[PDB]
C-alpha cells in the first residue's frame, strides 16, 4: 500500500462514517406511501394532519414523511415502506368496485407481501346522509348487502343510525374480505372511518404503526 | 481557488511564530494540506502534512518536534505553530492542498507563500542549468535512488514549474499524467528510477526552475531543480 | 379526430418497417456465431486469465 | 463419587453443538432481517451463543486435561497460572450469560413497550456498544482479583478454578463471593423484571405470533432462574455466613452443574425451541 | 369509415412483416451452433464485496476504464467506487432519493441519476472546488426516469415512464429529440457500440430499434408475454438481448428483424431484472428475482452458470469493457464483483 493510497483509504473511512451518520439519522423518521383514487380526498386528510409530492407531520415527537406519487412499475420503489396509507369515497357507491379492485392489486402485490395497509374510508359523512336519503341503494351496485346484516359482536358509534351502521360495516367488510384472503400474517389491513373533518387521522396512522413496527420485531424475535 | 499565507516576518532565533493558511473558493475540508518551504537561492523542501479530517499528521525530521500542523476546517484557515526557530528555518513557506483518491491529482494548487527571517529517497537533477531558446524541444532528466515504481502500477513521480516570482506550479503528477489548464507541449516520460519531462516547442512562459518531487513514501524529497535561461 | 390522426401514424410506421431488407436468419446466425468465435480468446469471463493478470486476486 | 470426567465431557459435547447449530442459524436469519430492521435482538443473540459456544470449549477443555492428569495440580501447574486462567474463564463464561440475558430482556421489552421510539431512537451502533460493553464488562469482573493482588483457588472437587470459598478471613476475600452473587442475581432479576413486563404487554395487546413469543418468555425466567439460583445462593451464602454454613462440597459441585446447564439451553430457550427453526430444521433432517 | 378502413390495412401491414420475418426464417439459431462445443460450466468467485449503501440498489454502471463503477441506492446516495481497492471515490447526496437508474459517462468526467423525480440530473465530477455538484438538471419526461446512457459529455439519452425517450443536448439542456411510439412505459435501453442506434424495451413487451440522428423507429421487436425489464445490445451491435417478467431472456437480430433463441427453463419463473454480455457475446448473464444471476450460452441457449451470491433480488448488473469482471448489484444493498480463475 503505497503513501497516496493510504491517503485514499482514509478518504474513503471519512466517506463511510459520514453514510452511517445520515443512514441513522433517515431511520428517525417513519414513511408512508399515501394512495387512493382522484376522489378519495387523500390531499385533504393531510392538509388537516400537517414529480413526488411530500408532506411531513410530527405525532408525539415522532417524525413522519408521507409521499404521494403523483403503477406496477414504481410501485417497486416503496417496497421498504413502514405502511401504504390507502384512501377510498365510501360515499360514491359506484365506483366501490373501483376502489375493491385497486385495494386488491395493492395487497396481492409480489413487491408489497410485507407492508401493511392503513385504510382510510374517507367521507363517511357523505354515507350518512346517502344512506338517511334513500335515494341511492347499495343493493343495486351489490347484490349480497340485501342479505347482509350488522354482526351481533359491533360495537356502532354512539347516535348512530342502524341503517348507517350496516352500511359502514359491510363497506369495511368488502375491504377486510380481500385482505384476509391472502397474506397470511405478513401484512395486517387497518381500517378507519374517517370524514372530511376528522383531526385524529395522525394519531391513528401513529397508533397503527405501533402495531406495524410490533408486529416487525415479532416475525425477528420469532422467525428465527 | 486561493491560498493566501500571512504571519511571517523576522523573528529571533529560538523564538515561536505562527503561520496561517486561509483557504476560499474550495471544500476546503476535502482537501489535504502540506507546508513546503523554500530557502533562499534554494530548492523546495517539505515541511508537514496535515490529511482531510486531521487524522493522519506528519512531519519533516529537520522539524519534527518543534513544529505543530493543524487546521480549522469551519473557518478555512490552516496553521503552522513553530518553536525554537533556527537560522536553519530562514525560508518561503508555501500553502499547498492536496486531495487523494484513485485518478486524482495531489500537490495541484500552491500558495503565493509567507516569508520568515530567523535572525529517505534522493532526487537527483544533476543538470543544474540547461540554455534554451524559444521554440526548441527541451528535456529534463530527474534520478532516484529507490524506484518510483509501485506494486499497484503507480509512479509516484511529480513535476513542478516555478516561474520567477511566482509560486510553483503543477506540470506532471504521477509521471505522465498533465495537470488540468498545462498545454499539452509538456509531456512526462519515465521508467523505475529515470524520470523525463520533455518541453516540445519551448516559450517564453516556460522559462523557470523545474522540480521533481517524488510521493512514494514520507517524508516527500524534492529534486535540487533545473533552471532554464533564455 | 384524434383516432383518425393516430391511425394514419400507425399506418405510416408500419409501412417503413414493411420495407426493409431482412437477411436469412442462417446468414444471421452464422455472423453471431463468427464473432463469439473470433473474439473467444479475448474474453476473461469465457477463458479465465492466470491469477497474475487478473485484477481482482 | 459424585465427579468424573463423562459429566463435563458430555456437557462440553451437547453445550458445543447446541451453540453451533445455533450460530449457523442465526448466520443465515441475520442476513435476513437485517434488510427489514437492524435486527438488534440477532445481534444480541448471535454474541450470546458465541459467548456460550467459547465457554464450553475454553472451559471444558481444561477441565478435561485437569481430569486426564489424575487431578495433579502440584505436578503440572506449579506456577499457579493455569488456576488463574482457568478462574477468569469460568467467571466470564457465566457472568456473560447472565448479563447478556439481562441485555435482551431490556432489549426486547423496550421492542415491545415502545416499538417506535426503539426502531428510531436505538440504532445498530448502540446495540453494538452495549454487546461490546457487556463482554469487556464481564472480563473486567473475571480480572478484578487478579488486580486486586488476589488469586483464583482451587475448588474441593479439585477439577475447577473460582474464587476462594474454604475458610475465608480476609474481607476482600469475601467481597468477591459478594460481587459474583450480587451480579448474577441482580441480572436474574433485571431478566425476570422485563421478561414479565414483556409478556403482561403481549397478552393485554393482544386480547399471531403474542403466543408463541409469551412462550419463549416463560422458558427464558424459568430455565435463567432454575439453573443459577443454586449456585448464585450458595456464593451469597458463602460470602456472608462464611465457613459456618453447611456449604458442603456436594452441594456447590451440583449447583455448578445447574448453571452449566443454562448456557446448554441458551441455544434451544432462545432460538433453536421456535416452530419457524423447527420445521426448517424438519426439512433439512429429511433431506 | 375512413378509420375502419385504415384500421384494417394496419392488420394486413402486420400480416405482411410476419410473412416477411417468415420468409427469411429459414434455419434456426439452435440448429447452426449444435456442432459447436459447449462453453461448460462457468464458475465465478466474489472477488469484491461494496459496502456502505445502506437501502436497496436499483442500478450501477462500469466507467470504461474497467475500474471505477457507480451505484444508485434509494439511500438517496450516489456512490464511485474504487472496484480494484474497494475505496470509496465519492458520494453525492441527491436531491430526490428514489433513484432508479445512474450512468457513467465513456469520458469519465460526468455521471447522471434519476427516477421518479422526472429529471435527469448531470453531476460533475472534475471541478476546481474539489467537490462533486450538479451541473445540469434535465426536465421535460412527464414519467419516472427508468434509464439513462452518456452518447458523450455532451449527450444523453433518457427512458422514461411517459412511453417515450429522448436525446438531450446537456449544454442548452433541452431534448433534441423525442423517441415516441411506445404504448407503456420504457423501462430500459441500450446503446448501440458506434451510438448510431439505440433499442429501448417497455412494459408492452415490445421492443424498438431507434436512429438516433433520423429520431424514427426503424423496427419494432415483438414476442414477449409480459413487461420488458432490461436489454443489452451485442458486442457487434448487429443484435440484442432482452429480460421480461414472464421469466425469459430472447435474443431480437436487428437484420433478420426477428427473434433468435429463447433463454428459459422451467425452475426458473421469476422475473428478469438486468442482462448483459462478455465481451466476445458467448455469455448472456441475467439478473432474477430469485436472488441468482444465471449465465446463458447465448449461442445454445445452456445455462452456463450460476452467481448466487446475494440475500435479495439481483436487481442491476454489467460487465466491464475488457471483459475482466462483472459486477451484481441487489435490493441487499451490497454490490459485488465476479470473475472465474484458471
Ligand atoms: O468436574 C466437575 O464436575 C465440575 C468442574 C467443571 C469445570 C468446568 C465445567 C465445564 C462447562 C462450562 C460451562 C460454562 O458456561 C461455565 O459455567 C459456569 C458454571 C458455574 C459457575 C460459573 Cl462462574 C460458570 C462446560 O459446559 C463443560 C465443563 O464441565
Amino acid at each position: 500500500v503505497s503513501a497516496e493510497d493510504k491517503a485514499a483509504a482514509e478518504r474513503s473511512k471519512m466517506i463511510d462514517k459520514n453514510l452511517r451518520e445520515d443512514g441513522e439519522k433517515a431511520r428517525r423518521t417513519l414513511r408512508l406511501l399515501l394512495l387512493g383514487a382522484d376522489n378519495s380526498g387523500k390531499s385533504t386528510i393531510v392538509k388537516q394532519m400537517r414529480g413526488i409530492f411530500e408532506t411531513k407531520f410530527q405525532v408525539d415527537k415522532v417524525n413522519f414523511h408521507m409521499f404521494d406519487v403523483g403503477r406496477r412499475k414504481w410501485i417497486q420503489c416503496f417496497n421498504d415502506v413502514t405502511a401504504i396509507i390507502f384512501v377510498v369515497d365510501s360515499s360514491d357507491y359506484n365506483r366501490l368496485q373501483e376502489a375493491l379492485n385497486d385495494f386488491k392489486s395493492i395487497w396481492n402485490n409480489r413487491w408489497l407481501r410485507t407492508i401493511s395497509v392503513i385504510l382510510f374510508l374517507n367521507k363517511q359523512d357523505l354515507l350518512a346522509e346517502k344512506v338517511l336519503a334513500g335515494k341511492s341503494k347499495i343493493e343495486d351496485y351489490f347484490p349480497e348487502f340485501a342479505r347482509y346484516t350488522t354482526p351481533e359482536d359491533a360495537t356502532p358509534e354512539p347516535g348512530e343510525d342502524p341503517r348507517v351502521t350496516r352500511a359502514k360495516y359491510f363497506i369495511r367488510k368488502e375491504f377486510v374480505d380481500i385482505s384476509t384472503a391472502s397474506g397470511d400474517g405478513r401484512h395486517i389491513c387497518y381500517p378507519h372511518f374517517t370524514c372530511a373533518v376528522d383531526t385524529e387521522n395522525a394519531r391513528r396512522i401513529f397508533n397503527d404503526c405501533k402495531d406495524i413496527i410490533l408486529q416487525m420485531n415479532l416475525r425477528e424475535y420469532n422467525l428465527v | 481557488v486561493q491560498l493566501v499565507e500571512s504571519g511571517g516576518g523576522l523573528v529571533q532565533p529560538g523564538g515561536s511564530r505562527k503561520l496561517s493558511c486561509s483557504a476560499s473558493g474550495f471544500a476546503f475540508s476535502s482537501f489535504g494540506m502540506h507546508w513546503v518551504r523554500q530557502a533562499p537561492e534554494k530548492g523546495l523542501e517539505w515541511v508537514a502534512y496535515i490529511s482531510s479530517g486531521s487524522g493522519t499528521i506528519y512531519y519533516a525530521d529537520t522539524v519534527k518536534g518543534r513544529f505543530t500542523i493543524s487546521r480549522d476546517d469551519p473557518k478555512n484557515t490552516l496553521f503552522l505553530q513553530m518553536t525554537s526557530l533556527r537560522s536553519e528555518d530562514t525560508a518561503m513557506y508555501y500553502c499547498v492542498r492536496s486531495i487523494y483518491y484513485y485518478g486524482s491529482s495531489p500537490f495541484d494548487f500552491w500558495g503565493q507563500g509567507t516569508t520568515l527571517t530567523v535572525s529517505d529517497i534522493v532526487m537527483t537533477q544533476a543538470t543544474s542549468s540547461v540554455p534554451v531558446t524559444p521554440g526548441e524541444s527541451v528535456s529534463i532528466s530527474c534520478r532516484s535512488s529507490k524506484s518510483l515504481l509501485h506494486s499497484n502500477g503507480n509512479t509516484y513521480l511529480y513535476w513542478f514549474l516555478q516561474r520567477p516570482g511566482q509560486s510553483p506550479q503543477l506540470l506532471i503528477y504521477r509521471m505522465s499524467n498533465l495537470a488540468s489548464g498545462v498545454p499539452d507541449r509538456f509531456s512526462g516520460s519515465g521508467s523505475g528510477t529515470a524520470f523525463t519531462l520533455t518541453i516540445s516547442r519551448l516559450e517564453a512562459e516556460d522559462v523557470g526552475v523545474y522540480y521533481c518531487m517524488q510521493h512514494l513514501e514520507y517524508p516527500l524529497t524534492f529534486g535540487a531543480g533545473t533552471k532554464l535561461e533564455l | 379526430t384524434a383516432s383518425i390522426a393516430q391511425a394514419r401514424k400507425l399506418v405510416e410506421q408500419l409501412k417503413m418497417e414493411a420495407n426493409i431488407d431482412r437477411i436469412k436468419v442462417s446468414k444471421a446466425a452464422a455472423d453471431l456465431m463468427a464473432y463469439c468465435e473470433a473474439h473467444a480468446k479475448e474474453d476473461p469471463l469465457l477463458t479465465p486469465v492466470p491469477a497474475s493478470e487478473n485484477p481482482f486476486r | 463419587n459424585r465427579l468424573s470426567v463423562f459429566f463435563s465431557v458430555i456437557f462440553m459435547t451437547v453445550g458445543i453443538l447446541s451453540n453451533s447449530l445455533a450460530i449457523a442459524i442465526l448466520m443465515k436469519a441475520y442476513q435476513r432481517f437485517r434488510q427489514k430492521s437492524k435486527a438488534s435482538f440477532l445481534l444480541l443473540a448471535s454474541g450470546l451463543v458465541i459467548t456460550d459456544f467459547f465457554g464450553h470449549l475454553i472451559n471444558g477443555a481444561i477441565a478435561v486435561f485437569v481430569y486426564a492428569s489424575d487431578k495433579e495440580w502440584i505436578r503440572f501447574d506449579q506456577s499457579n497460572v493455569l488456576c488463574s486462567i482457568f478462574g477468569i474463564c469460568m467467571v466470564f463464561s457465566g457472568l456473560c450469560p447472565l448479563l447478556l440475558g439481562s441485555v435482551m430482556a431490556i432489549e426486547r421489552c423496550i421492542g415491545v413497550t415502545k416499538p417506535i421510539f426503539h426502531s428510531t431512537k436505538i440504532t445498530s451502533k448502540h446495540v453494538k456498544m452495549m454487546l461490546s460493553g457487556v463482554c469487556l464488562f464481564a472480563v473486567f469482573i473475571a480480572l478484578l482479583p487478579i488486580l486486586g493482588h488476589r488469586d483464583y483457588k482451587i475448588q474441593a472437587s479439585r477439577t475447577w478454578c473460582f474464587y476462594n470459598t474454604e475458610d475465608i478471613k480476609d474481607w476482600e476475600d469475601r467481597f468477591y463471593l459478594l460481587l459474583f452473587s450480587f451480579l448474577g442475581l441482580l441480572a436474574l432479576g433485571v431478566s425476570l423484571l422485563c421478561n414479565a413486563i414483556t409478556g403482561i404487554t403481549l397478552l393485554r395487546v393482544k386480547f399471531s405470533h403474542h403466543l408463541e413469543m409469551v412462550i419463549q418468555l416463560l422458558a427464558i425466567m424459568c430455565v435463567s432462574c432454575i439453573c443459577w439460583s443454586p449456585f448464585l445462593v450458595t456464593m451469597a451464602n458463602i460470602g456472608i455466613n462464611g465457613n459456618h454454613s453447611l456449604e458442603t462440597c456436594e452441594t456447590t459441585l451440583f449447583a455448578l452443574r445447574m448453571a452449566t446447564w443454562n448456557q446448554i439451553l441458551d441455544p434451544w430457550v432462545y432460538i433453536l425451541l421456535r416452530k419457524a427453526v423447527l420445521k426448517n430444521l424438519y426439512k433439512l433432517a429429511s433431506q | 369509415s375512413e378509420l375502419d378502413q385504415l384500421r384494417q390495412e394496419a392488420e394486413q401491414l402486420k400480416n405482411q412483416i410476419r410473412d416477411a420475418r417468415k420468409a427469411c426464417a429459414d434455419a434456426t439459431l439452435s440448429q447452426i451452433t449444435n456442432n459447436i462445443d459447449p462453453v461448460g460450466r462457468i464458475q465465478m468467485r466474489t472477488r469484491r464485496t461494496l459496502r456502505g449503501h445502506l437501502a436497496k440498489i436499483y442500478a450501477m454502471h462500469w466507467g470504461t476504464d474497467s475500474r471505477l463503477l457507480v451505484s444508485a441506492s434509494q439511500d438517496g446516495k450516489l456512490i464511485i467506487w474504487d472496484s480494484y481497492t474497494t475505496n470509496k471515490v465519492h458520494a453525492i447526496p441527491l436531491r430526490s432519493s428514489w433513484v432508479m437508474t445512474c450512468a457513467y459517462a465513456p469520458s469519465g468526467n460526468y455521471v447522471a441519476c434519476g427516477g421518479l423525480d422526472n429529471i435527469c440530473s448531470i453531476y460533475n465530477l472534475k471541478t476546481r472546488e474539489g467537490n462533486v455538484r450538479v451541473s445540469r438538471e434535465l426536465a421535460g419526461h412527464t414519467g419516472y426516469l427508468s434509464c439513462c446512457r452518456f452518447l458523450d459529455d455532451n449527450q444523453i439519452v433518457t427512458s422514461s415512464g411517459d412511453t417515450t425517450c429522448a436525446l438531450w443536448d446537456i449544454e442548452t439542456g433541452q431534448q433534441t429529440t423525442t423517441f415516441t411510439g411506445h404504448t407503456g412505459d420504457v423501462m430500459s435501453l441500450s446503446l448501440a457500440p458506434d451510438t448510431r442506434l439505440f433499442v429501448s424495451g417497455a412494459c408492452d413487451a415490445s421492443a424498438k430499434l431507434w436512429d438516433v440522428r433520423e429520431g424514427m423507429c426503424r423496427q419494432t421487436f415483438t414476442g414477449h408475454e409480459s413487461d420488458i425489464n432490461a436489454i443489452c445490445f451485442f458486442p457487434n451491435g448487429n443484435a440484442f438481448a432482452t429480460g421480461s417478467d414472464d421469466a425469459t431472456c430472447r435474443l431480437f437480430d436487428l437484420r433478420a428483424d426477428q427473434e433468435l433463441m429463447t433463454y428459459s427453463h422451467d425452475n426458473i419463473i421469476c422475473g428478469i431484472t438486468s442482462v448483459s454480455f462478455s465481451k466476445s457475446g458467448r455469455l448472456l448473464l441475467a439478473g432474477y428475482d430469485d436472488f441468482n444471476c444465471n449465465v446463458w450460452d447465448a449461442l445454445k441457449a445452456d445455462r452456463a452458470g450460476v452467481l448466487a451470491g446475494h440475500d435479495n433480488r439481483v436487481s442491476c448488473l454489467g460487465v466491464t469493457d475488457d471483459g475482466m469482471a462483472v459486477a451484481t448489484g441487489s435490493w441487499d444493498s451490497f454490490l459485488k464483483i465476479w470473475n472465474g480463475s484458471s
